[PDB]
């Protein structure tokens, strides 16, 4: 009936190592389900867990199973930017299967020499929202936003490919103003002392 | 694979009916329907054991579905509650009663809005590299935003002299709300191109990112002065320059 | 498909004690399918309301199943019961030894 | 104390 | 002496009808302590014997729920099978279904089991290993594929080690004072006039438990096994049960054969001369 997945949001950085968990009525176990969800694309199968005490891993991923105290760890090695997704958890009722919370992970890929730098981009009718950018934004802070009101935010991590080295995790702020602001765009967070600003 | 569900997308107006289509072709007996909202992740709505079976599961209140074959197990919603929004997505599994995992559906996003009012297309603007960039690193990167919309349903696109590159493009994985207070709010989407500072210093280029919403069909009544928001591609392009 | 025939037995329950409280036992066992109508009569008059048992099955797979009633016995009273099921042409009557 | 699950033929 | 715990399964499709019946009963050594049937009126599983009874409260939600699913599983199995042989939406069919465990003096898990027909004929079984399944045949053999595939008999060995064991242990615990309890053969004789040259001699036992039980006459203790009906045990309707066995005897040569009977419920293999 309920399957408790914790915690529910965890960023870590590239190469490091996590380890969650879900945890389950163990009255009545018959199999246990782990799946990977890609962001805003369909979950799939992971692992199939039945027996108590064994232990399936699939590339530098692995779990473990404890049918008598009702709980399964979902480890994971070396981590990578790719291994970013959400992860659910399901036990059988039926003939049915119950998914947990599910359990989202993000990974920050660390930078060939980090350049921490705010910058400031025109668009094409003259002078307008003038997006603001910061890359290499360090994640320290990432709740959501940083300085808003009447401000946007939608800075997140993504990735390939390679030529001159390439993981993106920038970040981004804009408002209906233009007499906005860059390189001030940025409060609520915390930047780095190194971050680099041109005026 | 596998699991083919229709379709994407889709507003609705209060109290309207739909079918949602899920078809398989894998001869798997178990189907079953689960929704999408957050803090609870997936409940299940109907499941199905087999060809002529259909059985209740955690949250059926409102839907119902049919099994007449072993290929299907369509979705109708009878009348559409505000509630009802959500992300559906249609499961399989091979054996019922047995262990398999759940080769899952594409997934569909629904918004059932009160009036169909409430939506609009979006607003796709482009943004030249930072001429300070270039003189820092030696790299020039483009950012596409597009604004206002809803509901959230988009899909955004780049386009390098007519070429889609998915090649140094990273967009977002999901639509925000400009502010989280509250259903006013439209939604927002960026991606920021990361090119060559002197590719993008070359003239002859003509970058386009584009962004297909999905909104209404000629077929909804439309009784307002502003454009119809029809499902339509919007899009900001530009061109290098070394000026 | 197989399809096999029922045995009947009619008995009491405790020893064949005459004008008081026993039991009257309809076992019918060895039959396929599952399907089946038993009867009791007291002197050929269908007996009112009767329990039985929840169908069950043996190691062959074939069915059985118990029909009781609680009744007052006679020096004079006529206990049967009327079996029916596919594998019969005509309901199997069968009469109730006490002293067997 | 039945099993948990019958999976079919 | 050893143990039991079996559940058994039939389910009989109805075509006019709606959905097919579905009787699934529980037993622990001849005494059944639990029922399900599809078409009673509280449609959840139901208490057969006092003892569990006293457990009545979110032990039976899993119970029904699982029961519930069994009763699915069969509703489809219906299908698959017709395919199978190819049959019709016309008549009935029939699968049945006996699964358990077995444990010893000690209780520690003796013998584990799970078979399977379609109608009346064996389908497919699970081995004394539990790791292997015997087709009947190359339907069951399908079965058998698929089911390797999904490895059901693995999760097999599980329960019926596991739970399947761990449980009867406790009911056995939970009920000590009948399902522990053995009664004792109640046995007398009889002779009746089938003419006038040839009698009979039948030899009883009644009120007894368990099930288990041994009867037969002797020549110089040459048994004799000709010209008799040793008919089958029979409930008594209380928990006990009943069984005889009968000769055929000149009214005059009698005295020369005698009645055996073995059970639990008294050590010496008791002997009876008329
Ligand atoms: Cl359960």
């Amino acid at each position: 009936l309920n399957v408790e997945q914790s915690p529910q949001s965890l960023h870590v950085q590239e190469g490091d190592s996590t380890n969650f968990t879900c945890s389950f009525p163990s009255s009545n176990f018959y199999a246990l389900h782990w799946y990977r969800w890609e962001t805003a694309k369909s979950p799939e199968a992971l692992f199939v867990m039945t027996l108590n005490g064994d232990e399936k891993k699939k590339g530098r991923i692995s779990a473990t199973l404890n049918t008598k105290e009702g709980y399964s760890y979902l480890y994971i090695k070396g981590s990578q930017p790719e291994d970013s997704a959400t992860y659910l958890c399901a036990r059988n009722t039926g003939n049915q299967f119950y998914f947990g919370t599910g359990t989202s992970l993000t990974v920050i890929p660390n930078i060939q020499n980090p350049d921490p730098a705010v910058y400031q981009l025109r668009d094409s009718k003259s002078s307008d929202k003038s997006v603001c950018l910061f890359t290499d934004f360090d994640s320290q802070t990432n709740v959501s936003q940083s300085k808003d009101s009447d401000a946007y935010i939608t800075d997140k991590t993504v990735l390939d490919m390679r030529s001159m080295d390439f993981k993106s995790n920038s970040a981004v702020a804009w408002s209906n103003k233009s007499d906005f602001a860059c390189a001030n765009a940025f409060n609520n967070s915390i930047i780095p002392e190194d971050t680099f600003f041109p005026s | 694979m596998g699991v083919t569900q229709t379709p994407k997308f889709q507003v609705l107006k209060t109290g309207q009916s739909m079918t949602l289509q899920c078809a398989q072709d894998m001869n798997h007996e178990y189907m079953s329907w689960y929704r999408q909202d957050p803090g609870m992740g997936l409940r299940l709505i109907h499941y199905s054991v087999g060809a002529g079976i259909t059985d209740q599961g955690e949250v059926p209140n409102g839907y119902n579905v049919s099994r007449s074959t072993t290929e299907d197990f369509p979705l109708r919603l009878l009348s559409a509650a505000p509630s009802q929004t959500s992300v559906y997505f249609c499961a399989s599994s091979p054996v019922t009663g047995g262990i398999y995992g759940y080769t899952f559906g594409s997934g569909t996003r629904l918004t059932v809005v009160e009036d169909l009012n409430k939506v609009f297309p979006p607003e796709v603007a482009v943004f030249e590299p930072s001429e300070a960039e270039i003189s820092h690193t030696q790299k020039a990167t483009l950012v596409c935003l597009a604004t206002g919309f809803f509901p959230d349903h988009v899909e955004l696109s780049w386009w390098v002299n007519g070429k889609e590159v998915h090649s140094g493009v990273s967009t977002d994985p999901q639509p925000l709300k400009e502010q989280p207070a509250l259903n006013d709010s439209r939604y927002c989407l960026s991606s920021r191109l990361r090119v060559s500072a002197t590719f993008w210093q070359n003239p002859r280029n003509h970058f386009r990112c584009q962004v297909q919403f999905y909104g209404l069909s000629e077929n909804d009544e439309w009784t307002q002065d502003r454009a119809k928001p029809v499902t339509q591609i919007v899009s900001a392009e530009a061109w290098g320059r070394a000026d | 498909m197989i399809q096999r025939t029922p045995k009947i037995q009619v008995y009491s329950r405790h020893p064949a004690e005459n004008g008081k409280s026993n039991f009257l036992n309809c076992y019918v066992s060895g039959f396929h399918p599952s399907d089946i109508e038993v009867d009791l009569l007291k002197n050929g008059e269908r007996i009112e309301k009767v329990e039985h048992s929840d169908l069950s099955f043996s190691k062959d797979w074939s069915f059985y199943l118990l029909y009781y009633t609680e009744f007052t016995p006679t020096e004079k009273d006529e206990y049967a019961c009327r079996v029916n099921h596919v594998t019969l042409s005509q309901p199997k009557i069968v009469k109730w030894d006490r002293d067997m | 104390n039945l099993v948990p699950m019958v999976a079919t033929v | 002496g050893s143990h039991s715990m079996r559940y058994f399964f039939t389910s009989v499709s109805r075509p006019g009808r709606g959905e097919p019946r579905f009787i699934a009963v529980g037993y622990v050594d001849d005494t059944q302590f639990v029922r399900f049937d599809s078409d009673a009126a509280s449609q959840r599983m139901e208490p057969r014997a006092p003892w569990i009874e006293q457990e009545g409260p979110e032990y039976w939600d899993g119970e029904t729920r699982k029961v519930k699913a069994h009763s699915q599983t069969h509703r489809v199995d219906l299908g698959t099978l017709r395919g199978y042989y190819n049959q019709s939406e016309a008549g009935s069919h029939t699968v049945q279904r006996m699964y358990g465990c077995d444990v010893g003096s000690d209780w520690r898990f003796l013998r584990g089991y799970h078979q399977y027909a379609y109608d009346g004929k064996d389908y497919i079984a699970l081995k004394e290993d539990l790791r292997s399944w015997t087709a009947a045949d190359m339907a069951a053999q399908t079965t058998k594929h698929k089911w390797e595939a999904a490895h059901v008999a693995e999760q097999l060995r599980a329960y019926l080690e596991g739970t399947c064991v761990e449980w009867l242990r406790r009911y056995l615990e939970n009920g000590k004072e009948t399902l522990q309890r053995t009664d004792a053969p109640k046995t007398h004789m009889t002779h009746h006039a089938v003419s006038d040259h040839e009698a009979t001699l039948r030899c009883w036992a009644l009120s007894f438990y368990p099930a288990e039980i041994t009867l037969t006459w002797q020549r110089d203790g040459e048994d004799q096994t000709q010209d008799t009906e040793l008919v089958e045990t029979r409930p008594a309707g209380d928990g006990t049960f009943q069984k005889w066995v009968a000769v055929v005897v000149p009214s005059g040569q009698e005295q020369r054969y005698t009645c055996h009977v073995q059970h639990e419920g008294l050590p010496k293999p008791l002997t009876l001369r008329w």
